[PDB]
């Protein structure tokens, strides 16, 4: 579930200067340029844009990707990938200038890649979806025979 | 096996047995991915009225997110299936559950559920004045 | 009397077996299980081998290239007690696993031995019902019989009787059994109607008419 | 003059869940075991296999008649009273006399028992189904299509094919008859009496109850552990004290499934032995007469009659 706008690291998408706070509100600044980016005053030098936070270990990763889209209303389904960009050692976010972003939560969860030759990210199926998905999982193929297969224990929580 | 079974009450003293909430193995029946993505899924041996309830209750620790039917469940000796409709008419076994049951993949297709079938029933004449021979072969 | 019909239908058997070898894609079930379970044994090994065993790294290397020589030997000891488990493992799953197919060789080859270069009248060794003789193929791994058998089909009713006594003697078929047609009785063999004129030649005596149950008064040619 | 041969055919099918077994509801115990990796899935595979293969078992043995028979009304075939092999419509259970004096005569640990895929009437159902063909068809209908004989008739070839010819048989039939319904009646009294004729069956259930009884005897030992109860452990340490206990209970409750799993592929492999000597028993000796000398009875070999049995098979020769 995805909040359109027309606690354990967040997901951010938008489809435009941008920044970014981070507090528990002396400050946390990024400020994203056209050309330029300026973050501990570290200094450095349609289409959707996908950056990706997650802290652990007193660390903060970001993660950047880029993907060409159409000009629709909502988001197409699709499927791409993002590379990290930058790694530091140190929730809502405003932007300015028609314009949406949408915000995901993260949450631990095993997944389970198919690469390829000359390979990068190309299918990627969850193991915690459906029973299908958690048998695809189990048997670590994406094809199954018919049969009948015991894939892990159940339990009640009180 | 050292476990603690009973226990006396430490306020008003009365007594009260222990026992572990249910719990077992799970299993998936598919007809393979290749037909459908559709599957059903095998409880074992326990009264899944508690498992109707705590899954409504949302207390499972397997964690099917988007996965909830509570409209096609039977009962068998081996545990309890969901997802599965009851047929009352014999065939020729496709998968085996236990007890007598067995999944299969026929009717738009779904997966459904029966009872074992011997195999071609007929019915062998007696007389005892009366031979059988047979004419002809096949090699 | 009938050869060609039988060669047209070993013709059609084999054109059959050859079809119904050649569309499908699981006949070969058990070569292909040993197979993937042979398979399946060295890839968990190998997987295996990847795990740390609560030590600070699962690479040997990283090991020796980051501690000592006696603060390193406990994290070996470690890796070694791990491999060793495993190791000893898939040598007990090996040996269970080829005495499971030592019992299946020995068995396929008293099985040709005793149907190949012989007729076996022990009943369902060899094929569904009768067996004439047998033909062995390779196989990747095994060996394929092609087993012929010859069954029977179309039967027919007919009234049986014990036996016929003539005047005052009893008389039993030599081998076959007495069929009454609606016409006058005949002798068969078990196995094919073919019926023959009841002679002294294909029946013999013994006792009187008197004690069997059963017996019908018919007439006995005798070939003068 | 009849005799019986018991044999076994399959065992107990049992299951063991490798988390639930080894550690608790701990989740750091988990962990731990994740350490020593892809180790328990190996087992329950292992005896997912042995649970098939006890299916394959009974299924390989029993299931050799490509159609069955109604069991006929009359019970009486030319002197050879059937009665006490052939299932009776007047109890509620469709089980013979034979079969119901012979059944008659013999949690927090993640341990299982899986139900067997045929049942008791399913089982019961295929061997009056076979008795019945063997009773009518006579020995042709598991050698291609059923084809109706008398019972005298069939009696005669049978005499014929040991080497007596058919006047023996067809001059003294009452008497035979007579024999026959003595030796039935002697092996009814024979099995009714003593308690001590299946010894095999329940070796078999003896030996699978031993195994368990001393896994979960074992699962109470320390292992030279501060304690033997991993919830006492992780209410008495931290977790850099309570570490190297949860690796000696862990490489202890390993060691003791490793044990306990191999036990049961041996024993398994010995019943997988005795059901295919049964099965090859089973298709030589009732749906046909056998000229091997002392494979089936003692003496010469007329026919067969089988029985089900509580995990088993038993042959009346
Ligand atoms: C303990 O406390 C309970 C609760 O107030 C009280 O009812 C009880 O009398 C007390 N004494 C004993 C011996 O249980
Ligand atoms: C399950 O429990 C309910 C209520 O306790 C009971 O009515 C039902 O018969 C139980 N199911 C079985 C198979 O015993
Ligand atoms: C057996 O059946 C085939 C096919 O119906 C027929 O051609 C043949 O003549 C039959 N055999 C005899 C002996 O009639
Ligand atoms: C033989 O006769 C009986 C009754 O007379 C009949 O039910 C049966 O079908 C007949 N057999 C064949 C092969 O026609
Ligand atoms: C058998 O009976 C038929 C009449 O149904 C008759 O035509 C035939 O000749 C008889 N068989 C022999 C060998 O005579
Ligand atoms: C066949 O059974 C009937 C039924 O009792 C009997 O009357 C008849 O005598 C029997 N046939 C022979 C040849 O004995
Ligand atoms: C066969 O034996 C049973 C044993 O109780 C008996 O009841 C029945 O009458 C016998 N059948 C006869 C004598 O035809």
């Amino acid at each position: 579930n995805v909040t359109g706008f027309h606690k354990d690291g967040i997901y951010f998408a938008a489809t435009v200067v941008r920044g970014w706070v981070f507090g528990s509100t002396q400050s946390v600044i990024i400020i994203n340029n056209s050309t330029n980016v300026v973050i501990f005053e570290y200094i450095s030098d349609k289409h959707l844009r996908e950056f990706v936070f997650k802290n652990k270990d007193g660390f903060l990763y970001v993660y950047k990707g880029y993907q060409p889209i159409d000009v629709v209303r909502d988001l197409p389904s699709g499927f791409n990938t993002l590379k990290p960009i930058f790694k530091l050692p140190l929730f809502r976010a405003i932007l300015t200038a028609a314009a949406a972003y949408f915000v995901g939560y993260l949450k631990p969860t095993t997944f389970m890649l198919k690469y390829d030759e000359n390979g990068t990210i190309t299918d990627a199926v969850d193991c915690s979806q459906n029973p299908l998905a958690e048998l695809k999982c189990s048997v670590k193929s994406f094809e199954i025979d018919k049969g009948i297969y015991q894939t892990s224990n159940f339990r009640v929580v009180p | 096996s050292d476990f603690t079974d009973s226990v006396r009450d430490p306020k008003t003293s009365e007594i009260l047995d222990i026992s572990p909430c249910s719990f077992g193995g799970v299993s998936v029946i598919t007809p393979g991915t290749n037909a459908s993505s559709e599957v059903a899924v095998l409880y074992q041996d326990v009264n899944c009225t508690d498992v109707s309830t705590a899954i409504h209750a949302d207390q499972l620790t397997p964690a099917w997110r988007i996965y909830s039917t509570g409209n096609n469940v039977f009962q068998t000796q081996a545990g309890c299936l969901i997802g599965a409709e009851h047929v009352d008419t014999s065939y020729e076994c496709d998968i085996p559950i236990g007890a007598g049951i067995c999944a299969s993949y026929h009717t738009q297709k779904s997966i459904v559920a029966y009872t074992m079938s011997l195999g071609a029933d007929s019915s062998i004449a007696y007389s005892n004045n009366t031979i059988a021979i047979p004419t002809n072969f096949s090699i | 009397e009938n050869q060609k019909q039988i060669a047209n239908q070993f013709n059609k058997a084999i054109s059959q077996i050859q079809e119904s070898l050649t569309t499908t894609s699981t006949a070969l079930g058990k070569l292909q299980d040993v197979v993937n379970q042979n398979a399946q044994a060295l890839n968990t090994l190998v997987k295996q081998l990847s795990s740390n065993f609560g030590a600070i790294s699962s690479v040997l290397n990283d090991i020796l290239s980051r501690l000592d020589k006696c603060e390193a030997e406990v994290q070996i000891d470690r890796l070694i007690t791990g491999r060793l488990q495993s190791l000893q493992t898939y040598v007990t799953q090996q040996l269970i696993r080829a005495a499971e197919i030592r019992a299946s060789a020995n068995l396929a080859a008293t099985k040709m031995s005793e149907c190949v270069l012989g007729q076996s009248k022990r009943v369902d060794f060899c094929g569904k019902g009768y067996h004439l003789m047998s033909f062995p193929q390779a196989a990747p791994h095994g060996v394929v019989f092609l087993h012929v058998t010859y069954v029977p089909s179309q039967e027919r009713n007919f009234t049986t009787a014990p036996a016929i006594c003539h005047e005052g003697k009893a008389y039993f078929p030599r081998e076959g059994v007495f069929v009454f047609n609606g016409t006058s009785w005949f002798i068969t063999q078990r196995n094919f109607f073919s019926p023959q004129i009841i002679t002294t030649d294909n029946t013999f005596v013994s006792g009187n008419c008197d004690v069997v149950i059963g017996i019908i008064n018919n007439t006995v040619y005798d070939p003068l | 003059s009849i005799t019986t041969e018991v044999m076994p055919v399959s065992m107990a099918k049992t299951s063991v869940d490798c988390n639930m077994y080894i550690c608790g509801d701990s989740t750091e115990c988990a962990n731990l075991l994740l350490q020593y990796g892809s180790f328990c899935t190996q087992l329950n595979r292992a005896l997912s296999g042995i649970a098939a293969e006890q299916d394959r078992n009974t299924r390989e043995v029993f299931a050799q008649v490509k159609q069955m028979y109604k069991t006929p009304t009359l019970k009486y075939f030319g002197g050879f009273n059937f009665s006490q092999i052939l299932p009776d419509p007047l109890k509620p259970t469709k089980r013979s006399f034979i079969e119901d004096l012979l059944f008659n005569k013999v949690k927090f640990n993640g341990l299982t028992v899986l139900p067997p895929l045929l049942t008791d009437d399913m089982i019961a159902a295929y061997t009056a189904a076979l008795v019945s063909g063997t009773a009518t068809a006579g020995w042709t209908f598991g050698a291609g299509a059923a084809l109706q004989i008398p019972f005298a008739m069939q009696m005669a070839y049978r005499f014929n094919g040991i080497g007596v010819t058919q006047n023996v048989l067809y001059e003294n039939q009452k008497q035979i008859a007579n024999q026959f319904n003595k030796a039935i009646s002697q092996i009814q009294e024979s099995l009714t009496t003593t308690s001590t004729a299946l010894g095999k069956l329940q070796d078999v259930v003896n030996q699978n109850a031993q195994a368990l009884n001393t896994l979960v005897k074992q699962l109470s030992s320390n292992f030279g552990a501060i304690s033997s109860v991993l919830n006492d452990i992780l209410s008495r340490l931290d977790k850099c004290e309570a570490e190297v206990q949860i690796d000696r209970l862990i490489t202890g409750r390993l060691q003791s499934l490793q044990t306990y799993v191999t036990q049961q592929l041996i024993r398994a492999a010995e019943i997988r032995a005795s059901a295919n000597l049964a099965a090859t028993k089973m298709s030589e000796c009732v749906l046909g007469q056998s000229k091997r000398v002392d494979f089936c009875g003692k003496g010469y070999h007329l026919m067969s009659f089988p029985q089900a049995a509580p995990h088993g098979v038993v042959f009346l020769h």
